[PDB]
């Protein structure tokens, strides 16, 4: 007789999915959850990026010749390069990283002076291993030394008060001669100390001659408050202090730019661009990103179980 | 499936269903016809639809650099950062096995549940008119043409209608 | 839900039952009645009760301070800090929020359960006396009094009682 | 149990039935036989075997000291070091109670949901010429010898052979 | 006919909550699982809390005037605010944070003399920047000097064994002059060198003056185990050592202390006092506490899907 | 009447089990997912294993006595004990832990001569604090003073490029007299003074007289790159540099060890050979490791509920 019957679709070949309880089960439909596809470029579209090139992030500071055209930035990209140099004479920034990572969420800088003036001593220190204009030395500081060889430095002492909203990022050096002759020619014989002090911070520095070396160190300096350095030598001076502008990410990275796509997740191969909840391309990534995961792949069903035609 | 109708009791699905996840396959006098159900095919697509609105294009979380990929860290540090690192890759790793292996039982048993439920709606339509062969088809007891087929589908049909024909070829002794 | 009987065949809860989470409500030749089901409704409060007792009054583990408000520890340590503890928060709100959607969706399918227990305790209960109509309702074939009411509810119906009765009309 | 069989409307479980998890106990003219069903057994059993081979036997991630038993670290990284530790430990304790609790609340549903499968097949299987009682038995209405329970058995049985007698039966 | 109908309850108006497949879908009754009441006190009832004021955690100690009346404290709950500074005489310690931290669980502390004695030395060294009653110093430290302007500094050796079963926390400060010829009036003339030496640890210091500063170093010595002091001058000698007490959890906070709450979840704003598992008041907690989640509420159904009429 | 009647099997004494609805729920099976089985060793079948013993793991580079039969060897798996120790006259490794670090997973070490000659001075300096058959010094390095009491000891530059694949590691020691008398004795009078340089590696180092100590430090040196020591006195110089095998992991136990049992997964207490997902042994493991979780026991249900007769 006459008869109803119900039913469900179906597909030729479906897609294997796993479950709590089975491992390669055929559903009609399913869809990617982990993003493997990699954009071999900096997508910078709607930002404004700053490409360091051979200038180092550190280097934005203190400025050698290198870092000339980043004294002053203002971006909410900053790209790294391998090629970066933070220095021109030999030295180190101390606590460099946490230093890097301050200035890759900063927004950028802008410099102001700090107002310090000198008497009766010299101010023109300079080295042919920062060569700008024939033979000079770093934009944003000043090398202190005596009037004439062997002389004797004076003790001294310079003040600077915080004017603006923001916290000032206040860096000096401290000066290690190639001897103990040569720390005698430049600031006069005997012991020498550099003493930094704030509402915060205090430190004190003692030069160690043998290598050529400029090591610079750094703080932050709150609204209204006062940082003190005294000093009797092997001194470095900062001539410009430090603001930051808003908001940023840093990247490193050595692939191009490009400002035809828009992205909001970057790491060391490029951009990632997807709609995922998980990804597999890099486990250190910057910005707004899929979580990394081991898994190349996790198909999600959006189907029922598909039971193809005898 | 755990209400055995998808993959249990209906031998398989119906290529040629191409206007819906769920249908009616009738046969009678005038041949064989195929119709989609709209209300069971839309609840298990919304269902579905609710689980990506949950999974994709969601608000990603915030990440930054701990670690330096041109010049090495610290090595003390460094292997601490790597240590939790790993850690979190290997929880997230888990979440994301568990929820999508979690949320694919449950789809595949959403689905076969629908399937069951527009089953056992026709089931109460047809009253003491039909019987369940067992494949999920039912046997109808009277004539019913492609207006009575319609009514079936859309949800118009009175059992009153044709009671007395269905108890007629349903009950086939002599009652005293 | 999953069972198809809360917001499925049954169209509408009622306002009425306080007694209770599932019922009857009876139409006879005295008027209607409405009465709540005991084990139907103890059986569900019970598992959400179960729920209740494992997300409540855990005993969490000690944590210490690893970190200072007043003087500032060194830059380094500070940032791998700040950078463990929200990714701990990320997993902790991602874990919290999936927890909650689970259990829901668990919950409501749990009482649509319960409530077709209910309804096929009472099909099986009423054999061939009875038809359902499919909103929910069994049409009684057969003159069935309050006590006679009671007696379904009560789970003590005696189906030989009215067979006879109830055959006589389902055929004519 | 979610649908209703087991622990349900069926009083309780066959301690006598070694043969398999799910099976038929039947009364007649003969007397009483138990027999296993394989098809409901292998089903429930295949999806256990699911679940252990999800993990049983999983390859995990490789992890380095960052610690000092002996001598002690700078007690600064140390305390960060044990604060990263006791976190994950309660992630993982979270995770493994969670993962425990929601995966026997699944195994329970699940053979309960076999039960009832098996229990619709039979009933579909008997048409009109059987009664259900209740408790999960079947009330049939005509004389069905050891053969004929045989055949319900292995889902060959021919309603149409046995409907008017049962009919006749049922009035 | 007659009939029977089957059906569950219902309310006009439900709660909104999420699922697997819907948002905002309304059900009978719902718990909230995110805590969000915050109380703005630190509760103190069952427990021996020391409210430290103006007296930093590290002045404990050495004993600046500040920190007079904590020399030998006993609590489960150490509270530590804003305002307390370790220091009177400009200086800093070493490993600062790590002290901290060895010093928040340490159930307070229990001070023993250290037994050191001296001859052809001067012990009465004070400073204007310690006033107690007049020019004093550390109430637990001994400044050591020559007996007069320019005199000679004598090679001197210390040792003491720890007598207790516990480790001892040993403290000393190394004098950081003025100037050079500041160090040669106080003490001999030449170069000046401080060894300090265990079976486990051993580390040489030696003054670099031009800057005012006594800063302070320290170890934990263990049972039975000697520290060897070896010094010629600018030297800051411990006269007593600390030995910790059993338990305790350390707060910073802000908020006053209430005994009349009971509570083990401890922030900067206060005490959370729940049951729920999961908490948005504060990232940053001590103690026994919820998990923290970004979101503001999670509500778990309590009931059935609600289908009014 | 004939009947058929379904069922299911059941057992008369079940296993008890947690679900999310209620707790002690008996079910007919069940397996254990928390490992708690200990096996108190350290399982290195199919491993090469190097118990250090009265070694220390930075002892393998300078080479003190104890550690004289590990001054090259070849390892997957490197044991730490401890009762090791890492010199055997007085000093210190600058950033001791981040070397050590480096050294557990190196695979085992090779060494390598740096073809250093010396004239117009000698070389054999020896001291009782390392003994091997009466006065010796570190294996690999040399104690370089003047030719006798009191000469001056010369100006010297030694250099070193780097022949390899792989990156050198080298090391190198500063001597701190007893007194400035004795610095004068075998080195000779004068301010002294050694730098080290590479391309990415610079620093310079002053004795520090009145310690007595020999402290160590150290560099990894590029391929083809050139380390450079300039030295007037004071100066332990290496004689062999170190490099490194393959990939290792380091252990620390005060477990024996056990070439009849295998596993991956080690800590404090030995060795845990498990499948399942979790253990609650310890916290602090080593390798590929079940996830640690607090619980003793988490039973997952292998069977349908249990409804005995
Ligand atoms: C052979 C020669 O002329 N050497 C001079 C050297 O030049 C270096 C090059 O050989 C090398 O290839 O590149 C490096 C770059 O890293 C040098 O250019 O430079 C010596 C140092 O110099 C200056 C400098 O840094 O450029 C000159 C500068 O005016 C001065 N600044 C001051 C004083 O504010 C600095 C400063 O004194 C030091 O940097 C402080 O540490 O030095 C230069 O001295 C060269 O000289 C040789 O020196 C030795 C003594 O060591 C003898 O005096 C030789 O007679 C003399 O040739
Ligand atoms: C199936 O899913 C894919 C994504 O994996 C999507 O492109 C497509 O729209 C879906 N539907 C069909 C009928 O293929
Ligand atoms: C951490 O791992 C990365 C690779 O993911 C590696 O490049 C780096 O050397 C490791 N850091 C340390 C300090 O071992
Ligand atoms: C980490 O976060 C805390 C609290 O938000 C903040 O006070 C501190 O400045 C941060 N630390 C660093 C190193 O940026
Ligand atoms: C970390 O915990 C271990 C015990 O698991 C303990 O021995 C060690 O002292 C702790 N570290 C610190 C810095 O307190
Ligand atoms: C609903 O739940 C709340 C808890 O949020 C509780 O206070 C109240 O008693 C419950 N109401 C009913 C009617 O059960
Ligand atoms: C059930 O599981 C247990 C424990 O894992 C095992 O020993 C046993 O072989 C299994 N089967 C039965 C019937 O007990």
């Amino acid at each position: 007789g006459d008869k109803i019957c119900l039913g469900h679709h179906a597909v030729a070949n479906g897609t294997k999915v796993n479950t709590l309880t089975e491992r390669g089960i055929e559903v009609v439909n399913a869809t990617e959850t982990v993003e493997t596809t990699n954009i071999k470029k900096i997508c910078t579209q709607g930002k404004r990026p700053t490409d360091l090139g051979q200038c180092g992030l550190l280097g934005t500071l203190i400025g050698p010749p290198q870092c000339d055209q980043f004294l002053e930035f203002s971006s909410d990209l900053i790209i790294e390069r391998r090629e970066g140099t933070d220095i021109c004479y030999p030295g180190r920034f101390t606590n460099e990283e946490s230093l890097r990572q301050i200035l890759r969420r900063s927004g950028g800088i802008g410099k102001e002076s700090m107002g310090f003036t000198y008497s009766g001593i010299r101010t023109n220190g300079a080295t042919s291993a920062c060569t700008r204009s024939g033979s000079s030395f770093y934009a944003e500081m000043k090398w202190l030394l005596s009037n004439s060889d062997n002389a004797a430095f004076p003790q001294m002492t310079k003040a600077y008060r915080n004017p603006r909203n923001k916290p000032a990022l206040i860096i000096w050096g401290v000066h290690h001669s190639e001897s103990v002759s040569e720390q005698t020619k430049l600031y006069g014989s005997g012991n020498k100390l550099i003493t930094v002090r704030s509402s915060k911070y205090q430190q004190s520095f003692t030069p160690n001659p043998g290598a050529r070396r400029i090591d610079f160190h750094w703080l932050l300096l709150d609204p209204n408050d006062t940082v003190t350095f005294t000093f009797n030598g092997a001194f470095i001076a900062p001539d410009r202090t430090s603001f930051f502008r808003g908001e940023s990410l840093g990247v490193q990275s050595d692939a191009p730019l490009d400002s035809s796509c828009r992205g909001d997740c970057f790491h060391s191969g490029g951009t990632i661009v997807s709609s995922l909840p998980f990804q597999n391309i890099n486990s250190r990534t910057v910005g707004k990103c899929p979580r990394y995961v081991k898994q190349k792949s996790l198909l999600l069903a959006t189907g029922m179980r598909n039971v193809p035609e005898k | 499936g755990l209400f055995g109708a998808i993959a249990g009791f209906i031998e398989n699905g119906w290529e040629g269903l191409i206007n819906g996840w769920y249908g009616f396959r009738h046969q009678n006098a005038q041949g064989e016809g195929t119709a989609a159900d709209y209300k069971s095919t839309q609840s298990a697509i919304d269902q579905i639809t609710g689980k990506l609105n949950r999974l994709i294009g969601k608000t990603n979380q915030q990440f930054e650099l701990i670690d330096n990929e041109f010049n090495e860290i610290e090595q003390q540090i460094g292997n601490v950062i790597n240590w939790t690192r790993d850690a979190m890759t290997e929880i997230w790793s888990y979440n994301a096995e568990l929820l999508v292996a979690m949320e694919n039982q449950h789809t595949i048993d959403l689905a076969d549940s629908e399937m069951s439920k527009l089953y056992e709606r026709v089931k109460k339509q047809l009253r003491e008119n039909a019987e369940e062969d067992g494949t999920g088809c039912f046997e109808i007891f009277h004539k019913c043409d492609d207006q009575c087929m319609e009514s079936i589908r859309n949800n118009t049909y009175d059992h009153t209608q044709y009671r007395t024909e269905s108890l007629q070829n349903r009950i086939q002794i002599d009652s005293g």
